[PDB]
């Protein structure tokens, strides 16, 4: 049990690092997604804005 | 953009039309 525990605890803590690494990567991907969404938004809106202003001519 | 292309032409037309009016009117006046 000490060995199985060391493995369960080691695997748990390691896997917990995989949890925090995947989680961190998810947050970073979300910050990137957000930034991407923000740029998308900003561009579509900048164009739609400018286009509305410039529909005419 | 259709709005820009057309309305730019409309402003060009205000010039072209105003100019034709200016020229004809001035030719007589």
């Amino acid at each position: 049990l000490s060995d199985k525990l060391k493995e369960a605890e080691t695997r748990a803590e390691f896997a917990e690092r995989s949890v925090t690494k995947l989680e961190k990567s998810i947050d970073d991907l979300e910050d990137e997604l957000y930034a991407q969404k923000l740029k998308y938004k900003a561009i579509s809106e900048e164009l739609d804005h400018a286009l509305n202003d410039m529909t005419s001519i | 953009m259709d709005a820009i292309k057309k309305k730019m032409q409309m402003l060009k037309l205000d010039k072209e039309n105003a100019l034709d009016r200016a020229e004809q009117a001035e030719a007589d006046k």
